[PDB]
RNA sequence: GUGGUAAUGCGCCAGGUAACAAAUCAAUCCUCCCACGGUGAGCUUUCUUUUCACCAUAAUCCACCUUGGGCCUUUUUAUCGCGUUGUUCGGAGCGGGGGCUCAAGAUUGAAAAAUGCAGCCAUUGUUGUGAGUUCUGCGCAUUAAAGCAAAAACCUGGGGU
RNA sequence: GCACCGUCUAGGUUCCAACCGUG
RNA sequence: CCAACUGCAGACCGUACUCAUCACCGCAUCAGGUCCCCAAGCAUAGAAUGCUCUGGUACAUAGAGAAAGGUAAACUCAGGGAAGUCGGCAAAAUAGAUGCGUAAGUUCGCAAGAAGCAUUGGCUCUGAGGGCAACACAAAUUGCCAACUCAGAACUGCUUACGGCGGGGAAUCCAACUGUAUAAUUAAAACAUAGGUUUGU
RNA sequence: CACGAGUUGUUCGGAAACUGAGCACAACGUUAUAUCGUUUUGUUAGGAAAGUGAAGUACUGAAAAGGGGCAACAGAGAACCUGGGAUUAUAUUCCAAAAAGAAAUUGCAUGUGGG
RNA sequence: CGGGGAAACCCAGGUGGAGGCCUGUAGCGAUGCUGACGUGCAAAUCGCUCGUAUGAUUUGGGUAUCGGAGCGAAAGACUCA
């Protein structure tokens, strides 16, 4: 045989991120003494867009806590951000859209983005262009509070990590049929090489275990095990169930 | 004179496509073109640049959100939300 | 303010680059005069805020504090 | 440092230039055509106030009319007025009267006839109209789930020296 | 058991002092 | 310390020629391949196609010359008109512009140049379409001048006469469509596609 | 085929002197084996990688996180134009005091005016 | 901008210049003649005919991924005849 494709993207090679017009990451500011016991004000000073994301940019100027000069920080906007707008950072800060809390502060049943997983992380937790979490609820014996994520599963997390208030801007996105091949050749440009998508029962037995034969089929299960060697684990990974879903729709992921 | 009977903008699609996939494109299409309030001015002068960035042609406003309209309708309940629970907070 | 490549900048006299008003060459007169009005009219409405706090602070001091005495 | 009510004129930190797309309509230089005139050559049995060629002006400086933008001050506008081939602008200041600036042309000169060209120590020496051309200006609204590199080098200001 | 290493605070209250509070 | 004037000095490497029907790759001075700039006149919608001033060329082995049979970016053909052939293969054929006119079906966008009918030369005329100069309302007029297009009329002619330029209609099968693709025997009904669904996290 | 000749620059192209997709010396780690890996998402290395102006004749010693370098003869950058009767063959490169001539620009020194 | 309407809206004339739109050069390809040639002009070329021609378009230089490996809108295609 020889390597099949699925293995191939993963010595990096042609497959990578096209990434030379992108700005920089987008991460909240830095856990620093300022936000444990005060609180900062910035000022929104551009709303921009960025290639391969859906969602809107903000740049936001803060004053430097220990030098003069000015610190600009590039973060994923919520919906409602506009040039001009003042921003608080810190332990005593405000409930208002665009504003970034410790959690323990924001009251239950309030809606966030924007989430660390761990304290001091600066982001990593519902950022795609109109996802949000909810606030459950606190617990001050142990110090942690429960989230509803994006997916539907829920999660407890040190009550001393930080989230900004609102949803993330851009939503709606996935509504609007694509209808041309062209229209998603410059959807992935901005992305990465990994369009337009060959099925495996057109190539030959040599690089697919789904190819060849007379007709075009897979004579075997396509449910396989998750214990397969790479370039056997292809088709349907330890799947608990197979076929169109009726009734309740549970909540994908691991228990 | 009208120029189209119930096509509109997705008149430039010709035969292509298909009836249902243009239908449901041209809603989306008609409010990413048209003009939006500013509630900063008074006066309908809000304009999509790209995918959820919205700016205003008299004063230099920008804001973020929508993708396809300036404000979708999850964004109006989180606000009233956001303003209800800080008013119980302060 | 003219137009100038790099050694023609170089080279022309200051004023072909700017103008004797404050911030002269890098902001506009009305960005001027927003700026002044702002810094004015923000350092006053600061000075009310303290002196109303101090003089509140004073008040309770020959107060009864110093007026309904206990020791 | 110093003038003008003003737009603006004269002696470490923060911004800017470098620095970026389409169409439309105007487009300059330059090319082509035509009208009028000067010089040389061709045809001429006949006809032809004719047919063909030529009539050029580099960088760099001085001084200071037209078009297109931005703005100031005075009179205060409204269903109404201003404007584009074109999808628009106005009490967040329209129009009119006077100005301030920027961009692109123009017009004076200097360079520069002392040069070049053509007949032969002498002659000549050109000014107007159409058409086409992407410089440039229309300042930064082409599809877009596509939104259009970076740095050196340089420029101006805020501060204190 | 008693010493010593052993100490200072914005604010909130009732000239000191004390009680709260915790940078 | 700051112009400006003046004096002196201003180092290194590249620079011939070629860029192709003979200077490069293809065993060769090989009808193959090879990126960029400048680009005239007339016909005409014109970087189509035909002919021409400037610049370039007459180099590709030739001469004599009615066999048969060939090759052609060469022509005609009475009467019939696909009877030829696996099969209308090949050839013929249609043709520009302007006015009128246009079916079933349909995702309402198309189908459509559907189909079809009519006109067109030359000459001499006529009309329409502009510019800037000279509280009182026919400056609602005087003069000067450019550039081409369209429309109408009289007279007159055809041997239907450069180039260039769609044949059309009624149905069945397959694939939605634009695209990709076996360099050198396969361009398709194959691959891709938007759309739909499932899985892991 | 033989003999003899021809390419001239302060300003033209490159370099001196930019950064890009990228490369990989040092450092560290790995391997029986360096001839292996990491090395731009602001950025090397368990990591003490700064050698300077200024003050007070070299000397001497306060500040400035993130080592050294390469990669574009179509991107960025870049102070010069015409005339020639001046070649057998080079020319925005040659021309001699009336430089045929007219400019622009860099370094360092004179003096004239002003600080 | 004209006409109609109680209203909701309807009918008509212009302006404008969209599209993996149509005809057609250069460019990029390669359908048929099962034409030429088949000790060739050529170890794949020539003629006419034909597809596309604002886009999932064509092209110069630089740079990145290879040998049981690479790359592939998938033909076991292509990796210096
Ligand atoms: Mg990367
Ligand atoms: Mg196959
Ligand atoms: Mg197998
Ligand atoms: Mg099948
Ligand atoms: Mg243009
Ligand atoms: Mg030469
Ligand atoms: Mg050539
Ligand atoms: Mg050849
Ligand atoms: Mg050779
Ligand atoms: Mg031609
Ligand atoms: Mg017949
Ligand atoms: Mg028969
Ligand atoms: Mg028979
Ligand atoms: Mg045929
Ligand atoms: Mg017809
Ligand atoms: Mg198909
Ligand atoms: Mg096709
Ligand atoms: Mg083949
Ligand atoms: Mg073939
Ligand atoms: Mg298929
Ligand atoms: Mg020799
Ligand atoms: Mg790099
Ligand atoms: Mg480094
Ligand atoms: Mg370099
Ligand atoms: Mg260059
Ligand atoms: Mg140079
Ligand atoms: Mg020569
Ligand atoms: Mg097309
Ligand atoms: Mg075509
Ligand atoms: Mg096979
Ligand atoms: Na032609
Ligand atoms: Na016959
Ligand atoms: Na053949
Ligand atoms: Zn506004």
């Amino acid at each position: 045989g020889k390597t099949v494709l699925s293995c191939r993207k993963g010595n990096g090679s042609v497959y990578q991120v096209h990434g030379h017009k992108r700005l920089g990451p987008a991460k909240l500011r830095i856990l620093d003494y300022a936000e444990r016991h005060g609180y900062m004000r910035g000022v929104v000073k551009s709303i921009e867009h960025e290639a391969g994301r859906g969602a809107a940019l903000a740049r936001v100027e803060f004053r430097h806590p220990y030098k003069f000069r000015r610190v600009k920080e590039l973060m994923v906007a919520p919906e409602g951000m506009f040039t001009g707008q003042s921003v608080f950072c810190g332990q005593k800060a405000p409930l208002a859209i665009g504003n970034v809390l410790p959690l323990g502060q924001i009251t239950e049943g309030c809606i966030v983005c924007n989430v660390e997983a761990k304290p001091g992380d600066r982001g990593t937790l519902a950022r795609a262009s109109g996802d949000y979490c909810i606030i459950i609820s606190h617990n001050h014996e142990t110090g942690r509070t429960r989230l509803k994520l994006p997916s539907g599963q829920k999660k407890s997390v040190p009550s001393t990590s930080r989230a900004m208030i609102g949803i993330i801007s851009g939503g709606g996105r996935i509504e609007k049929p694509v209808l041309k091949a062209g229209n998603s050749f410059y959807r992935f440009r901005g992305k990465r090489n990994c369009w337009p998508k060959v099925r495996g029962v057109a190539r030959n037995p040599v690089e697919h275990p789904h190819g060849g034969g007379n007709h075009q089929h897979i004579g075997h299960p396509s449910t396989v095990s998750r214990h397969s060697p790479p370039g056997q684990k292809v088709g349907l990974i330890a799947a608990r169930r197979t076929g169109r879903i009726r009734g309740g729709k549970a909540v994908k992921g691991a228990w | 004179a009208k120029r189209t009977v119930k096509m509109g903008v997705m008149g430039r699609y010709g035969t292509r496509y298909g009836a249902n996939p243009r239908k449901r494109a041209k809603k989306l299409e008609v409010s990413q073109h048209a003009k939006h309030f500013c509630s900063f001015c008074g006066k309908f002068a809000f304009r999509r640049k790209a995918v959820g960035i919205w700016r205003c042609d008299g004063c230099s406003k920008t804001v973020a959100g929508g993708a396809y309209t300036l404000s979708t309708p999850n964004n109006s309940t989180v606000r009233s939300t956001v303003r209800r629970l800080r008013e119980l907070a302060k | 303010t003219k137009a100038l490549r790099h050694i023609d900048a170089r080279l022309a006299s200051r004023h072909e680059k700017s103008v004797s008003r404050a911030y002269g060459g890098v902001l506009s007169h009305d960005q001027v005069r927003d700026r002044v009005v702002r810094a004015f009219l923000v350092e006053e409405q600061r000075i009310v805020k303290q002196a109303l706090k101090e003089h509140s602070k004073m008040k309770l001091s020959h107060k009864r504090t110093a007026n309904k005495k206990k020791s």
